[PDB]
């Protein structure tokens, strides 16, 4: 369904990581499967050789928290105009205050111990629902 | 125009209506002043800083900073954020 | 630039913003619109330093680097009861519990 188009038409890209997270680029191959790429340290870049119609999304490499690319969820490299590479501007989203707390708490408590925190049962299920590329790919479809 | 969000321990937080109304819960509790029997002031102050951070960085390519949460307030902020959807 | 402030007196905290070039007195006007008390009945402080009406918030040390949205700078507020000013009193916030063993 949500796949890269096999255009075989080169498109030059700059992944820019304007986030404080280690960014994991995720390419969606031609069968729809997420393919992880080498990670980007915060504020660093990588010129990447992609193709028109291809699908990229970006995640915190450690938590798989979802990032934005050019203020949106999916990045599709387009035609290079005047030979200038395309900029994939990876940024932090404005997470909800709820998601952000789940992030901080997920990062302090080993998941074995989520049930040892004194909070309502809705929050244990929310904590255990880790951000996840598979889940998100369904949401976007 | 401003509203007053009073914490469980008496501190009064005066934020703009636009900021508070971003919360569906607080809009309901306003429809002025709002008392939170369960949110202490070290959590409601963070909530209010989040309203400021949200309104400022919602729809911005000017790279947004991280919203910082001290580890010692994370579990309470979570409970309050879960109760307010914001 | 906008500077993001918590105006604090006693157990009152105003969250608002202002321009770096805005003046202390104009912030006193902003407080007046909210707390319904005239600028002459108020004193604004940076930490413990009493601020001068004619100075901009930037000259008073409030800048985009220090008065940020997610970490706003505090301006102390004191009121004059009748001919005489109270001392600057800012009640601290409640104390978080000890970090659980789980964290
Ligand atoms: C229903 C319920 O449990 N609530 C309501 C909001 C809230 C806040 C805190 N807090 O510590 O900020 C703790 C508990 C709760």
């Amino acid at each position: 369904v949500l796949r890269s188009v096999n255009s075989r038409e080169p498109s030059q890209v700059i992944f820019c990581n304007r986030s404080p997270r280690v960014v994991l680029p995720v390419w969606l191959n031609f069968d729809g499967e997420p393919q992880p790429y080498p990670t980007l340290p915060p504020g660093t870049g990588r010129r990447i050789h992609s193709y028109r119609g291809h699908l990229w999304l970006f995640r915190d490499a450690g938590t798989h928290d979802g990032l934005l690319v050019n203020q949106t969820e999916l990045f599709v490299p387009s035609l290079n105009v005047d030979g200038q590479p395309i900029f994939a501007n990876i940024t932090l989203p404005v997470y909800t205050l709820k998601e952000r707390c789940l992030q901080v708490v997920r990062s302090l408590v080993k998941p074995e111990n989520y049930r040892r925190l004194d909070i309502v049962r809705s929050l244990y299920e929310d904590l255990e629902d880790h951000p996840n590329v598979q889940k998100d790919l369904e949401r976007l479809t | 125009m401003y509203v007053k969000l009073i914490s469980s321990d008496g501190h009064e937080f005066i934020v703009k209506r636009e900021h508070a109304l971003t919360s569906g819960t607080i809009k309901a509790m306003l429809s002025n002043e709002v008392n939170f029997r369960e949110i202490p002031s070290h959590v409601l102050s963070k909530v209010c800083m989040y309203f400021t951070y949200k309104v400022r960085y919602t729809n911005s390519s000017t790279e947004i900073p991280e919203f910082p949460i001290a580890p010692e307030i994370a579990l309470e902020l979570l409970m309050a954020a879960n109760f307010l959807d914001c | 630039m906008d500077v993001f402030l918590m105006i604090r007196r006693h157990k009152t905290t105003i969250f608002t913003d202002a321009k770096e070039s805005s003046t202390v007195f104009e912030l006193k006007r902003i407080v007046e619109g909210i707390l319904k008390r005239p600028p002459d009945e108020q004193r604004l402080y940076k930490d413990d330093q009493l601020l001068d009406d004619g100075k901009t918030l930037g000259e008073c040390g409030f800048t985009s680097q220090t008065a940020r949205p997610q970490a706003p700078a505090t301006v102390g507020l004191a009121f004059r009861a009748d001919d005489t000013f109270e001392a600057l009193c800012i009640e601290p916030f409640s104390s978080p519990p000890e970090l659980p063993d789980v964290m």
